[PDB]
């Protein structure tokens, strides 16, 4: 067993529900317990949709297992196919159905039905959500193509497919939009859209995009590697989230595609992060957490584009972890790969940066530590489903990033007061106003710890304690930490 | 949809398919606020643990009230000892939270199917503390237990754990929220009634006493089995319609009246002040749903006495009152408040009842959140089923707050258009 | 005197700088005491402008007061001219100046200078910032423009003016670009820009546009009014702010094209506002104050399109006055026109709404009332030159404002349970955990009290406390405020 | 430019034209948090009531701490006596902060302009009161006072209410840091001075003593006013270089225990470990500094002393020390350790002067957030000027964070690119 306060990522079927409810056309019969519907919310709420989700599940009952569990969800398989009359099916299990082993999806393929159909192999109790959407959506291409340069010969402008958007993703409604406008704008037409717009009849026109853009390897890299070698499909790897992330996905495509020459100042992060204001921004201790996309390109964006110094890194998505450790040992740490939320918690707190960016759960550890948070990837909840515009990816997308990064922060000339003055009656330690809200220590040296201008003083009783130990240093005093100080 | 049965001039049926409910877990969402000394771990999958954290993970946690003990492969392949492995469990979670004072094993469809004793669990567990840590048990299991069962599930598991006591006391069992508790037990203690305590308590180490001698009025409509356990503990279970709107609250006051025996003249005179300043609030919601359709989904059970409250004190027509589960013998008094004709379903075909809504469109449907907005792009306006168990719905003071939650959707429809 | 604790506009000359700034090819000599030189930090710092604004003053210090302080004007026009070369020039005092009365702007005029010169008459005493700009704005295209349908015949696109627009306006930058972009999407094209973005050569071809959009009226309704009696040009009178609004606006403008024939779900804001996760905004009590512009705007989105209760509402806009009290009136309230915070603040209390809807200043007192707060209009800081697209205008517009105004309020769950539960250890009452962070009552009056769930209980006492005045009632007991509850 | 002087080696030219400053009014932004308990009340114009809340108006205060008494028609046409003017708003504003200690009436280029006496309007006022609030007045004017000047009006203006002693005192005048604070009087202690005193005060109320037997040291460049009031009444000013970096902290704590003839060897033996470590930990910003050209904009008489430390100790080269006045018998003991042939401009005609910093394009300018965005934009690296008076920059302990204040944006360049 494995103690889970929070869950970083949910079960394999919930990711099979995103891709069936990002597509159309698609219906998915899901063998599960009474209760299991729950994940309708996912849709109807988080992501507010005003249609439920195309899956049907079965829902059965204790007084069913005395009963013929197969032959109910033969009959889900029947109702579903008439009454919603889908291009192709998915069929497959939850994690209590997956116990009793009704084998659902093989039974679909014998009961003569005209469609394509999709049985899901999701391991619930060894693969989570984002392996199954990935796995759902690499056997559907696989079984809707298996059977199955030339833009300059046709004199046609060059065409992609964007692969891996999907409901439930992080932001994946703008940053289909800002993609498709920046590519426009560099003549590159879009073929298809897939998981997040498509119909299996979209899918079947996947071979004809001169290129295939990998925004979500996490959901897309396998069909994209399954693209390449069955259709020649190059596909590029660079993810666009950040001024340079996008200037490489720029540069690269150009040369699957064999094009000739994007400019830096088309965001607007450039000049706000060299502008004077953002000089105080030079060195501030950031936590970074999430899957490994967005994990890889907060770091970069936090180290070269940002002047932040990352203190601590870490990805729950362990397909990603070799980037992630390589990413890593350049920014001179350890990589945190774990899906165990104490561990991070316990990360966060003894590197104890000022600022942490990480999922919806990062917030539970950083409002304990009282740690400035901003979520930069899923699990997340409705905050980051926002009506406006709010993409990640591309110069529009490094414009919100730049808002939301430093807006946990505490403001220049509100810090610097703070710095000067401790003896407030409002104005006091940690207090945020634009956020509109009212081995041994001596007294010598706690008295000089308190000197220190609140969110870097755990690094700094950190760092003391570290000097004192690593010297032949007793007790702690006023001159010891300043002594740290130096020593750093 | 079978053979109907007919009971108090009203119709019963029953209907068998796919089902859009909660699983009994999802009391963990209140429970571990109404009692904060308590932690809820789940014994389950990543499933179990999603449902909780999709729904109360929307809030910021500083301090952990709820899990899950995720099985891995080897427990199911039974290569680790799932007494030894719950142990391990338990002990690494009170290092976490180390205030803990009653610690809540929640079965689940995994547990249940495969029959992980967590009761002997959680008997061991209570053993290696018994000074410090309570380790409970219950059952949230969809398979199981739907919604608001669950803590059905919970209470029972309490009862044993109640002091043995042979004193005057009035019992008032199921949730209720804090103001509503304080108000009831204000006016009981009007009647001349000064033993009013109630189930479950604010702190789980404070339990109430039970005994011969002890009265129990049940608040929830959902504690049939909570109530057998108190009546197996020599306390005395009440029968009276369920305290919602004027009606019910003053039913179900009397009935404890009664019971001890106070006198009407009493009771007249402590309610009727309460009762006419009710009336005058409810004015302006009935005015707004008064001759309104009404077609609500099983969820809670709370169905019945809403219906019977919507209907004869806010004058809505019933167009269909479904109900997950039906304890005939505990919603008699509540059948017999129903008007004469009304449509009652137990179980659920939800897309055939879907159907059913769509012919009739409704003027307000009550349903889950997994068919509201779906069913507002259909231009049927709803009402969420769920705020009932999180709102102060209970006693007459309580009456036109009830009556407001169904008027809003109605009135916001309105205001935007 | 005028105790004034925060003012709500700076002096007119800042309105004049606006205008200079926020076009090209102007230059503004500036007669003011060292150290009035802080205004180019409104666009240094807070527009965050890469260059320095086209300003000279003569910054005199009291040594030049003994002194010929008129020869010191001359120079500094002279050389600003000489140094900068612009098309034309603006010439006027601050409010220090304005009492040693160089009469600066003539004196200019005396200068055989070859270029335009608009000579500023502002009273500092008197007037405010807005004036300052609207005047600034007027006189200038009136001095240009002096000396001195048809599409259809034409067979071109017809084509507008946006007039209004301009820095240290509250998100002019992405409001121009929103509405651009809709109007070209209504097949309506841009003639000139202006203030923002417009040369003196631009305001020249003002009279070539089929008519004029007025976008913020605080700037540019005088000079619309003065095209309109000069050149025939008709000009659009509804602001596009909500759903609602710019849908009025695009039949508006049709109308004084000619055109024959908008759709409400180009926003995201109504199907939010529907969507169940709204319902209960229904009623909730917000207080509005900002420019005329903005808080009619304001009003009719918290009442049409959101369900908000108003139950404040005001401007410092004293111009707007006649529109606010109108509105106001429909609202069944009345309309608190002031520039006096103290007055703004003490109104806020009393009413105790549930949300503030009002300028940075309104956040000062939210903060110590306690009360969610969003900012809807100038004065505004740093915070609201944001560098994402933040319209307030348009079918965008209306998504960052839904949502930016729901933003501060407690949310759904949350809000529930603390109304259930009030026992907590973490969640305690006022606390909202998605910001992330940790005449006599009787004992038995205030007990009953306390059992409202916070950001209404100052509405609940106010109302008890007007029900026991109203009726013989004395003290207060738990059984009267349930009486009051009846009665309201 | 006019023709050169020379002193100590380093060259002292003036030049007149153009100023980019802020007033003394700015001085109310740091003033008012040092005592909480003092409220700075403006007499002026919209225009120093704009000044103030566009400074300090991007923090949310609960609790208003400044204000503007703005002129309006009426006061300028005489047709309302100032006297009664004023009374009659100090009198609503100590209703909405009836908890005031200390009111500071702070002049503006309108008020001194026309002469409004708010100085006896300070004395009539106090005199109203007595017991409760003290109202005082200081010119915080554009015209007569730039930037730091106007903690020099204000520290004056305290000066006549500092109770009178022929105690012995070592007087620290001039705003520092709260832990600075702190740590110099540790420090000051350790040399055998018991008796360590700041002006200001953290409470206004609490002003320390003064007379004959108070030394006095300057860690402010900008108290020519203060020190010749301080003198007035019986001090002694000690003369010293001002608290910056190593060489001005050390010689600056010198001439104290010289005063009080402290032992060398106590002194040596107290300043030794803080100035070997303090070397230590400026050895990395050194690395950043070294070689640097620097160019300085007249803003708070800082910049003479800044200089010293980031040529003697950071290595830099300096172009232009700039400053806005230069009180040449004040800033002696520090012309003497500038290096030879520093080009020093008194005043500023800053379109020249800016094409003196775009001709040399150093590797840093020090100047105003007027000019600093504009100057990035040009491909020319700046450090904000202001940011010097906000923080903790003085005392041997303090060199390195002095240091990195200006190491600080070039280290973001090349982080940046
Ligand atoms: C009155 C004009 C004005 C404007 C528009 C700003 C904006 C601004 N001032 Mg401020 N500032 C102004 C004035 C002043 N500032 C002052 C001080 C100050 C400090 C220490 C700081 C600051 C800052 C700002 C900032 C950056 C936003 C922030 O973090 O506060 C703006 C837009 C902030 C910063 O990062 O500067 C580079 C910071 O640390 N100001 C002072 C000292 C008396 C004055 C008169
Ligand atoms: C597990 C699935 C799930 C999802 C995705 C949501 C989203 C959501 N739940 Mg919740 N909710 C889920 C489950 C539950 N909710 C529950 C309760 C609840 C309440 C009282 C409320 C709520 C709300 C929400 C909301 C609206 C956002 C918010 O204000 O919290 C989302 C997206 C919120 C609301 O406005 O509902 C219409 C509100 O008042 N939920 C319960 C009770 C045991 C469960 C199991
Ligand atoms: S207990 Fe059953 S119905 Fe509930 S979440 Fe777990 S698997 Fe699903
Ligand atoms: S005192 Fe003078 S320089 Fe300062 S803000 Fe007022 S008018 Fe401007
Ligand atoms: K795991
Ligand atoms: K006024």
């Amino acid at each position: 067993m494995e103690l889970t306060l929070w869950t970083y990522e949910g079960p394999p079927h919930i990711g099979a529900m995103r891709i069936a409810t990002s597509m159309k056309g698609l219906h998915y019969v899901l063998h599960a317990p009474q209760g299991d519907t729950y994940a309708d919310l996912l849709f109807t709420m988080i992501e507010r949709r005003g249609s439920r989700p195309p899956v049907t599940y079965t829902t059965f009952q204790a007084r069913d297992l005395g009963g013929d569990t197969a032959e109910l969800v033969k009959g889900h398989i029947f109702e579903a196919v008439e009454r919603f009359k889908p291009e192709a099916l998915l069929v497959g299990e939850s994690c209590t159905a997956e116990l009793i082993q009704d084998q659902p999806g093989s039974l679909a393929k014998g009961m003569g039905l005209n469609i394509p159909i999709v049985s899901l192999e999701l391991p619930a109790y060894s693969k989570k959500e984002n392996w199954g959407a990935s796995e759902t959506f690499y056997q559907l291409i696989r079984g809707l193509l298996k059977e199955i340069q030339s833009w300059q010969e046709e004199g046609r402008r060059p065409r992609v497919n964007l692969l891996g958007p999907s409901l439930l993703g992080f932001r994946c409604r703008d940053d289909v939009l800002e993609i498709q406008k920046i590519l426009g704008e560099n003549g590159i037409d879009i073929n298809v859209i897939a998981p997040l717009g498509a119909s299996p009849s979209d899918l079947m026109r996947l071979p004809k995009a001169d290129a295939n853009v990998c925004l979500y390897p996490e959901i897309a890299e396998s069909t994209c590697l399954w693209l390449e070698r069955n259709f020649k499909t190059p596909f590029t790897k660079v993810v666009p989230i950040g001024v340079k992330a996008t200037q490489d996905f720029l540069e690269e495509l150009y040369e699957l595609l064999g094009m000739e020459v994007s400019n830096s100042d088309q965001s607007k992060l450039p000049w706000y992060s060299k502008s004077v204001d953002s000089n105080y921004l030079t060195g501030k201790r950031v936590f970074i957490f999430g899957d490994g996309t967005h994990v890889l390109a907060a770091a970069r964006i936090a180290n070269e584009e940002l002047g932040f110094e990352v203190v601590g890194i870490g990805t729950y998505s362990r397909e990603m972890a070799r980037k992630v450790r390589a990413a890593a040992t350049e920014l001179g740490l350890e990589a945190l790969i774990t899906n165990d939320y104490l561990e991070v918690e316990e990360s966060i707190k003894e590197c104890a940066p000022e600022l942490v960016l990480g999922t919806q759960m990062e917030r539970h550890s950083a409002k304990r530590l009282g740690i400035p948070c901003a979520v930069i990837s899923t699990p997340m909840h409705v905050q980051d489903v926002p009506a406006r515009y709010s993409p990640q990816m591309g110069w529009e997308g490094a414009n919100v990033i730049f808002d939301d990064w430093v807006h946990p922060l505490m403001m220049g000339l509100e810090e610097h007061l703070i710095g000067m003055f401790r003896h407030d009656f409002e104005f006091t330690d940690g207090h945020q106003s634009h956020l509109g809200h009212l081995i041994h220590w001596t007294s010598e040296g706690e008295s000089e710890l308190a000197k220190i201008p609140f969110f870097v003083r755990g690094k700094v009783r950190r760092n003391t304690e570290k000097y004192a130990r690593q010297a032949g240093c007793r007790e702690i005093d006023g001159e010891t930490l300043l002594d740290a100080k130096a020593h750093f | 949809l079978g053979s109907p049965e007919f009971m108090s001039g009203s119709t019963l049926l029953k209907e068998t398919g796919p089902r859009e409910v909660f699983c009994g877990l999802t009391s963990i969402v209140w429970l571990h606020r109404r009692m904060p000394d308590a932690f809820f771990l789940v014994v389950g999958s990543r499933t179990c643990a999603h449902l909780i954290q999709s729904a109360a993970g929307v809030m910021i946690f500083a301090e952990p009230r709820f899990g899950t003990a995720i099985l891995e492969e080897r427990d199911l392949a039974g290569l680790a000892d799932a007494h030894e492995e719950l142990d391990r469990v338990v002990k690494s979670l009170l290092k976490r939270r180390p205030e803990i004072r009653t610690l809540f094993l929640v079965g689940s469809c995994p547990s249940e199917v495969i029959k992980i004793d967590l009761s002997r669990a959680a008997e061991r567990l209570s053993s290696q503390f018994n000074g410090q840590v309570r380790i409970l048990n219950y059952s949230g299991s969809g398979i199981e237990t739907t919604f608001t069962q669950g803590e059905d599930g919970a209470l029972k598991a309490l009862v044993p754990l109640m002091p043995s006591s042979q004193e005057e006391q009035l019992l008032l069992a199921g949730t209720l929220a804090n103001p509503v508790e304080d108000r009831l037990k204000t006016i009981f203690n009007r009647l001349g009634i000064q033993k009013v305590e109630s189930f479950p308590p604010r702190e789980s180490t404070k339990l109430p006493a039970i005994g011969p001698g002890t009265k129990v009025l049940l608040a929830q409509p959902y504690l049939t089995d909570t109530a057998r356990e108190l009546k197996d503990r020599g306390a005395e279970i009440l029968q009276a319609p369920f305290p919602l709107g004027v009606e019910g609250s003053q039913l179900w006051i009397e009935a404890a009246a009664n019971a001890f025996k106070i006198k009407k003249t009493l009771v007249d005179a402590t309610l009727e002040p309460l009762i006419t300043r009710a009336h005058k609030a409810l004015k302006p919601y009935v005015e707004q749903l008064s001759g309104k359709k009404l077609f609500l989904l099983p969820e809670s059970q709370l169905e019945i006495p809403l219906a019977r409250f919507l209907s004869n004190e806010c004058g809505m027509k019933l167009i269909e009152v479904g109900v997950p589960y039906l304890n005939r013998e505990m919603m008699g008094p509540e059948l017999d408040l129903l008007p004469q004709n009304t449509r009652i379903v137990e179980g659920q075909h939800v897309e055939k009842q879907l159907d059913r809504v769509r012919e009739h469109h409704p003027d307000l449907v009550v349903c889950g959140m997994g068919l509201a907005n779906p069913l507002e792009a259909e231009g049927i306006s709803t009402k969420w089923s769920i705020e009932m168990v999180f709102s102060p719905i209970h006693g007459i003071d309580q009456a036109s707050d009830l009556a407001e939650l169904f008027a809003r959707p109605l009135h916001r429809q309105n205001l935007l258009n």
